[PDB]
């Protein structure tokens, strides 16, 4: 309750470590980091200001279909309810107007009547009823100790229009349980990447090499290897291409860019005159504005489905001097692979100079 | 919570708006005084 | 009323939050408070003959290795005047500090009179010595009393030569009685009057003891204050063993020191010492 | 606690007053000696207060129809909730 | 506030003695307690209605006994605006005391390198004591009356509901009604929430209402202006008579000027008689009655369309980082600020300082001293490009005379290496170097800002006589 009455305390002393320390950097730059796509997929990107086309129910089927097998049954055992609790109510009314409920309360509280020849819907005599006759009714039970007799053409319209909903709330529900049944294989997609990226020396030239694998005991087909580099560039006239992806060459025995992925494989990049690689250092590979992408395509067999998965690399990751241990080893009779040396690399002898350079200067000692 | 988190003000109450509004409504003030003889400007009123 | 119980809650909190950092400054524990329990308190009226260097003098004013001594020592006689040489080892920070063992005296023997200074309490050891270092500049109101705080004799039964020690008032008629001293002001002659005011001090304690720090404004008027200086405090026998901008000091300096980056030796001899061991100092200016 | 806080600042390490700001030990020895004396003893009567007017309160309805200690858990789970998440955030806000 | 602030004359006779203090206190107090005021506004006219009606349905739920518990209740309302006041008189002496120690104990925390070496905390620490016994003697009585007030704020209400129940016994025939006591007791707590509050209020409003007075007064002050809205070679021209500051008595009057550009005249006059008060009124913060003016540039001009760097006879440092303070508004440009930086030889101070560009300066952090200020303002001067640079008095308290040589060095360095006039003012005439123009007053403008040739053997050599005898 008014905690600061009393204003007065105002520029008394304040003076003091709030950034005049000087022995601590008062900025404090936090951090925050931005990469084309996140590490493990979900493309980040930025839509928005969009011309919006508005909405329409077939989306909101789209979505009916579309749905975890827990929300599923809950839908549908909804639907059902409702459907039957609203005939009920329809046939109650019905049951309440033709002088049905008075008949059968007045007869029956004196039972010397016994007269059911005029009534518009035998034995229907309360709520409860009508909330089972209409059970009897839309799941084609019909247990029929309630007849429908011929007279009120109102009951048999309300009969025609209940069967006919009844009908297409079975059809429509079936259909959803079958396509998702169909569709079961299509879990998810279970492509593991190294993380971290070697350049090593090899054959003469630099690389760039990391590792990927599967889990899945089927392997995938017509597997394809795309990798890009991602950069702001502008034409020598000065237009700014905004994030320049630039296509480079996979190196291969006869360059395709096809992959067969059973064993864990390196997929090189040899640095040359065209690959945007070509100039860049040791010293220099911890600070650029670079994004690496690399995309893998290709289909599983089991299920038939088409799958793409990507990752994205940035410089700061990116160890110079190392390569990858050899997984692989001759077991005692069948070889072997054990991904928990995934991310495990070593550094051997590695030149320190530019590429651009290993050319330049014909030696191949750096 | 730090500053990052506690956002630039809304749209309508930001330091510009309000200060063309209680300038102009002073005015509307000054511009009445003037012509009266013996009564200066004052804040009250013009908040109002 | 269940509403008020939190809010208030809250600035229990942060009040409390307030209140712990006052807890935590009081527990601050150091610069040890002791005395070694001397009989007579180490006698003071002794403490007004001679000094010698402390060999091996090891300055604790550091976590690490201190650059009073690294293994460094002083050749020094009793009454071996000194001067100043170097940049951060001879200074006003180790060499000032062991001089009345107010800051760090834990290692080598500073034995002031030849009795162990070290061992001694923080009152009697710093009121044995009067020591001034650029402006003093602590002090608020008026300059009657301001010199000393038990000064009965040697400054008002001396009422013009208390304030002659350095610098008589001679402003003294215009300003209310003896003075109104301005709030930390009238800086301009007060660089010197700094220094004055130790002086006087030191006159009046009857010690006479003490080593006096370097002037800054290298001024004429600076050079006016320690011609006096040493006409009065510097003419009697014990002297400054002191550190400067100017190297006009070493008149009778009997052996200089180079305390600095490397080596700690301070070694001089009777004659030349001062001359050719301080081509670099010398050759500064 | 000014008393003490005040014999004990002065008779300090010269490390003390060296790596400290010499502005921290006057801040915390003006504002937060304001604080402690002038703004504190309210705070502490009004929390005392406020808390026993309430538990006197709730007791009494206790005491007088059963079924309200029976509704009480409800509520006082809710009540730890309220006074914990309030007490996290505010202080922050305030420090803003 | 602010936009009125910025538009403020620095004429003595508004701008004065009582000048800072003032819009301080206009800015973080009397806004404060206006705002605070607006806050508590609908309490002001909600109040008295539920005060009507708790007595309208105290009335017709117990009696005509209500009607005195409405009086007895209503009386916390006047006890409680005497104890506010009593609490702020009380609260005003404690905060003088208070203010009072805590200069005394800057004094003695501040100085304790001194303190430290001779020694002197136990005895000076008496005084700081004894002010804190003063303090104590001060804040009993404020800390006894805030307690009256606690109690009585807490204890009246129940006194009133004891009147007003006991009075119906033993007056009233109304014999027993459990039901009606209770009822009673709820519609009270009500009303006793509502009173405090509203004494509360009016006290806050009282201090709003004078606030407001304190706004009204300052918001009109005396300002420069009616020209500020007016938008060859030589830049600098008048035809006056007069071009003065306070009310008549024509101060920088009868003077003529001519500045063109790579001069460095230095206005060198009798030490004592406007030479700042001519270069401020060029600038154009004086009370122009009977001159002609003029700032308009050659190929360009609104208000002379480009800024005169200053660094007045008292410097001044912005309370932010140093970098900023050397920027003033420049983009980051490490040629220009190394340049500088060297040409002041600021190199030994920043090193010898806590941590060079990256400490804050000034009041409220890390200070410097006069030179090292007057070192600051001549950085903030040389920094400033793309203009018809200037100082006055810059180095007229610096450090030495070789600093003199290295700035000399530096501003013949740099500036000459651009086109910008530089036109200082000082009176000392031994660095009379590279006169291609020189301004001379006595009270009053002597001669032409012509050639230091002319000059000397005008026939004039009086002139001659006067400059170089300095
Ligand atoms: C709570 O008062 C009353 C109680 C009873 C009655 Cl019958 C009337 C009132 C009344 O008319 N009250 C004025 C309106 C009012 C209320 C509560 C609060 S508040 O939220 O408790 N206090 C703060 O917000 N302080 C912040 C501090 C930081 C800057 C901004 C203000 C603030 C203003
Ligand atoms: N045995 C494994 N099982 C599943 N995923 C793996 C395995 N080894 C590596 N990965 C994948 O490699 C990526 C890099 O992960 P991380 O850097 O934490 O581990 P690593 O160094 O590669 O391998 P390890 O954890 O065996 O040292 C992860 O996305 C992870 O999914």
């Amino acid at each position: 309750m008014l905690a600061r009455k009393s204003i007065i305390p105002e520029e008394y002393v304040l003076a003091r470590i709030a950034a005049e320390n000087l022995r601590k950097p008062r900025i404090r730059d936090r951090l925050p980091k931005a990469r084309f796509i996140a590490k493990s997929g979900a493309c980040n990107l930025a839509h928005k200001n969009i011309r919006e086309q508005g909405r329409f129910l077939q989306d909101i089927f789209t979505t009916l279909v579309d749905l975890k097998w827990r929300h599923t049954l809950v839908i549908f055992t909804m639907s059902f309810l409702c459907s039957w609790l609203l005939f009920a109510i329809m046939w109650w009314l019905v049951a309440f107007a033709h002088g049905d409920i008075y008949a059968y309360m007045e007869k029956g509280i004196t039972e010397k009547s016994g007269l059911e020849s005029a009534v518009c819907v035998t034995n229907v005599r309360s709520f409860t009823s009508a909330f089972l006759f209409s059970i009897e009714v839309q799941v084609t039970i019909g247990f029929g100790g309630r007849m429908m007799t011929e007279e009120c053409p109102l009951a048999i319209t309300v009969l025609i229009l209940q069967n006919i909903v009844g009908l297409i709330i079975n059809a429509v529900m079936l259909g959803c349980i079958f396509m998702k049944t169909a569709q079961a294989h299509r879990r998810a997609e279970t492509l593991i990447f190294s993380r971290h990226a070697v350049i090593a020396v090899r054959n003469g030239k630099l690389c760039f090499m990391f590792r990927v694998g599967d889990l899945r005991k089927s392997m995938i087909i017509s597997a394809s290897v795309r990798i890009q580099v991602v950069k702001k560039t502008t034409t020598p006239e000065g237009e700014v291409v905004p994030i320049h992806q630039q296509d480079i060459p996979v190196d291969n025995p006869i360059e395709s860019n096809n992959i067969f992925l059973v064993a864990p494989l390196i997929i090189c990049h040899v640095i040359d005159k065209r690959s945007p690689l070509y100039d860049i250092s040791a010293t220099d590979l911890v600070n650029q504005d670079l994004e690496v992408i690399v995309i893998l395509e290709g289909v599983v067999e089991t299920t038939g489905i088409t799958t793409q998965a990507r990752t994205s690399y940035i410089a700061e990751e990116i160890q110079w001097g190392h390569r990858f241990v050899s997984i692989v080893t001759e077991e005692e009779g069948v070889y072997s692979v054990d991904y928990s040396k995934f991310g495990n690399t070593v550094r051997v002898a590695a030149p320190r100079c530019s590429a651009r350079e290993l050319d330049e200067k014909p030696s191949i000692l750096i | 919570i730090d500053l990052k988190a506690i956002g630039k003000l809304p749209i309508a109450m930001r330091a510009v708006t309000n200060y063309v509004c209680l300038k102009e409504a002073y005015e509307e003030q000054k511009k009445k005084a003037a012509d009266h003889p013996n009564r200066t400007p004052s804040i009250w009123l013009a908040m109002y | 009323y269940l509403n008020w119980v939190v809010r208030n809650l809250a600035d229990l909190e942060v009040q409390m939050g307030a209140v712990k950092k006052v807890n935590s400054f009081l527990t601050m524990e150091s610069e040890n408070y002791e005395g070694t329990m001397d009989p007579s308190q180490v006698p003071e009226h002794w403490p007004q003959e001679g000094e010698i260097k402390i060999h091996d003098l090891c300055v604790r004013y550091e976590n690490n290795l201190k650059p009073v001594l690294k293994h460094v020592k002083a050749y020094i006689k009793p009454g071996q005047k000194v001067g100043i040489c170097g940049r951060t080892g001879s200074g006003k920070s180790s060499l000032s500090l062991a001089f009345f063992r107010m800051v760090d005296i834990f290692d080598g023997k500073i034995v002031i009179d030849g009795i162990d200074i070290s061992k001694l309490p923080l009152h009697t050891l710093r009121s044995r010595l009067s020591i001034i270092l650029q402006d003093p500049i602590l002090f608020s109101g008026s300059i009657r009393f301001n010199l000393d705080p038990e000064c009965k004799c040697t400054d008002d039964r001396l009422w013009e030569a208390l304030e002659i020690a350095q610098l008589k008032n001679m402003v003294k008629s215009l300003p209310g009685g003896l003075d109104a001293t301005v709030t930390e002001g009238g800086e301009n002659f007060s660089v010197g009057q700094r220094q004055l005011f130790c002086l006087a001090r030191a006159f009046v304690r009857k010690s006479s003891i003490l080593i006096m720090d370097e002037a800054t404004a290298s001024i004429d008027m600076a050079t006016e204050n320690i011609l006096q200086k040493v006409v009065m405090t510097a003419f009697a026998d014990r002297t400054v063993v002191t550190i400067a901008h100017r190297v006009h000091t070493i008149l009778t300096a009997d052996l200089v020191i180079v305390m600095k980056r490397g080596n700690i030796l301070e070694y001089d001899t009777p004659e030349s010492l001062l001359a050719q061991e301080d081509g670099v100092f010398a050759s500064f200016v | 606690l000014h008393h003490n806080l005040l014999n004990k600042i002065i008779l300090g390490p010269i490390r003390f007053f060296d790596t400290t700001p010499l502005g921290l030990i006057l801040n915390r020895f003006s504002a937060d000696t304001n604080i402690i004396d002038q703004h504190i003893p309210p705070t502490l009567e009004s929390l005392t207060r406020s808390t026993l007017l309430c538990l006197s309160a709730i007791g009494m309805i206790s005491y007088a129809t059963p079924v309200f200690l029976i509704a009480l858990a409800p509520l006082g789970v809710a009540f730890y909730f309220i006074q914990k998440y309030f007490r996290v955030a505010s202080k922050d806000l305030q420090e803003l | 506030i602010y936009n009125k602030i910025l538009r403020l004359s620095t004429s003595n006779l508004s701008m004065g003695e009582m000048t800072l203090g003032q819009i301080n206190n206009l800015v973080a107090i009397e806004t404060n307690q206006l705002m605070w005021f607006l806050f508590l506004c609908p309490n002001l006219w909600a109040m008295p209605v539920q005060i009507i009606m708790g007595v309208i349905l105290l009335y017709n739920l117990l009696g005509s006994s209500a009607l005195v518990g409405a009086a007895v209740i209503v009386l916390l309302a006047p006890i409680q605006y005497f104890i506010a006041t009593k609490l702020a008189e009380a609260q005003k002496s404690t905060l003088d005391y208070s203010t009072e120690r805590l200069k005394k104990t800057n004094e003695i925390l501040k100085g304790i390198k001194l303190l430290k070496l001779y020694a002197w905390e136990h005895i000076f620490c008496k005084s700081v004591e004894e002010t804190r016994m003063k303090e104590l003697s001060s804040l009993k009585t404020f800390a006894l009356y805030t307690s009256l007030s606690i109690f009585m704020n807490a204890a009246i209400p129940i006194a009133a509901v004891l009147a007003t129940f006991v009075t119906h016994a033993y007056a009233s025939g109304n014999n027993l009604k459990p039901a009606e006591a209770f009822a009673s007791l709820s519609l009270f707590h009500i009303l006793v929430t509502p009173l405090f509050l509203l004494s509360t209020v009016v006290r806050f409003a009282v201090k709003a209402i004078i606030s407001v007075q304190k706004l009204n007064e300052f918001l009109l002050s005396d300002e420069i202006g009616e020209d500020s809205w007016r938008t060859e070679d030589v830049a600098i021209k008048v035809t006056n008579g007069y071009f003065s500051w306070g009310s008549g008595l024509a101060t920088l009057s009868n003077i003529d000027i001519r500045i063109p550009t790579g001069q460095l005249t230095m206005i060198v006059g009798q030490v004592g008689c406007g030479k700042s008060s001519l270069l401020l009124a060029i600038l154009g913060e004086m009370q122009t009655l009977e001159g002609k003016v003029y700032w308009n540039n050659v190929n360009e001009r609104s208000r002379s369309r480009y800024s005169v760097a200053y660094a007045a006879q008292k410097p001044w440092l912005l309370n932010a980082t140093v970098e900023e303070n050397i920027t003033f508004g420049s983009s980051f440009n490490r040629q220009r600020y190394k340049a500088v930086t060297d040409a002041c030889s600021l190199q030994p101070d920043i090193d010898l300082l806590p941590f060079g560009d990256q400490t804050e300066i000034g009041e409220r952090g890390i200070n410097l001293s006069g030179g090292q200020r007057q070192r600051i303002c001549v950085a903030r001067a040389l920094y400033q490009n793309t203009n018809i640079v200037f100082l006055d008095d810059p180095f007229s308290a610096l450090d030495i005379h070789l600093s003199d040589h290295l700035m000399q060095e530096g501003i013949l360095k740099f500036l000459q290496d651009d086109k910008r006039t530089v036109v200082l003012v000082t009176h000392k005439l031994q660095y009379l170097t590279h006169a291609d123009w020189i301004i001379a007053m006595k009270d009053g403008s002597v001669l032409r800002e012509g050639t230091l040739k002319d000059i000397q053997t005008k026939d004039v050599e009086l002139y001659e006589h006067w400059k170089t005898l300095m």
